[PDB]
């Protein structure tokens, strides 16, 4: 229904993960149900927690975010994954979209832009007055 | 006794709502978004209620915006995050 | 506009950026994203006065400007009693 | 843990206080707001919430009757009274109507969460 979006934040920077938590906390729909510090944990946690949405950094230990995006998507294609990374090279970005990424935000980002990003994948759905 | 009741009666709804908010624990900072009010107007009401003794100024905090220097530095340091 | 991006070329920036402490780099990245300067101490494990000291340096160091000044106010025992008197209004 | 939460109070500012407090939590999603009893019973049937913040004194239907109507229509809904009424008899009626918690306003924010977290623990 999109009134509640189980969200999973994947970034090796704890501070950046904390950034995305303040932003999503003020919203009435995005509930951070998990955090992964590396892509290998991102793969497993998405497997176990089945989030509706994953904010996915790219440059991370153990396994990158594009490899994580792809591996999560061939098990759970229903999961929406939005790359949240500082890599702005258009190639990596083509690679992310080809891996399954539904979104791509470049750090530094402004909070309304990433909610505007997230809200396209999970819009407010009106059934009528 | 008489001074307080005239004050309580002269306390407009906005001021009653503020006082109720701080009691619950709502910091004086996120009051404007809760009342649909300008941040500058709410701060003048706070200043009205400290002078009349309903509130005590605990701490003075600064709200800041990045300079173009700031945004340039953030753009540079971002790979650390 | 974009003039500032060019005016702050890489050579000048690194001197001030290397000056900046790791925490101070965190205030800026958070403030950029939109997290208010009222919102950091509860997010950075820092006491509210340390943040305010750091903010005032970044306004002195030139990285920040002072949009407005915010009051942290608590109820006096008068106001605590007033709230208990007007609670019926809510 | 996600708690679909419904806020029932005739005071708009008080539903606002209760929403702002539940916003900082990573648990409570306010999915509905009722300004009186009558609307709270049928909205509770609409949304099937996990938790309802229930005032008593309200224009059309009191919170006790609303609680009572919702409880043995939908007993799984945890109902917590949140109110300026401290008279023990009205309290007794709330608990006997089926209420699971009782908050007396004026309240502190950590205690709003303490009732709610007590009924949906971490
Ligand atoms: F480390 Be992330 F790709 F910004
Ligand atoms: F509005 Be009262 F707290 F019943
Ligand atoms: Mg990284
Ligand atoms: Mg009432």
């Amino acid at each position: 229904h999109h009134s509640i979006v189980k969200t999973m934040i994947v970034d090796d920077s704890a501070f950046m993960r904390n950034i995305l938590k303040r932003i999503l906390s003020t919203t009435n729909k995005y509930v951070v149900i998990g955090e992964a510090a590396n892509g290998a944990d991102a793969i497993k946690m998405a497997e176990e927690l089945q989030p509706d949405l994953i904010s996915m950094d790219i440059v991370m230990p153990e396994t990158d975010g594009i490899t994580a995006t792809k591996a999560i998507k061939e098990k759970t294609p229903e999961i929406k994954i939005v790359m949240c990374t500082s890599v702005d090279q258009e190639q990596k970005m083509i690679d992310a979209v080809n891996a399954g990424a539904d979104g791509y935000i470049v750090k530094p980002f402004q909070a309304p832009k990433i909610l505007e990003q997230f809200n396209k994948l999970f819009p407010v759905l009106f059934q009528g007055p | 006794g008489d001074k307080l009741k005239n004050e309580v009666e002269q306390l407009a709804p906005e001021e009653q709502e503020i006082l109720t908010a701080i009691y619950t624990g709502i910091t004086s900072l996120e009051l404007p978004g809760m009342m649909g009010m300008d941040i500058d107007e709410v701060e003048k009401v706070l200043e009205k209620l400290i002078d009349q003794g309903f509130l005590d100024l605990v701490r003075i905090r600064k709200e800041t915006d990045l300079t173009e220097k700031g945004r340039a530095v953030t753009n540079f340091i971002i790979t650390n995050f």
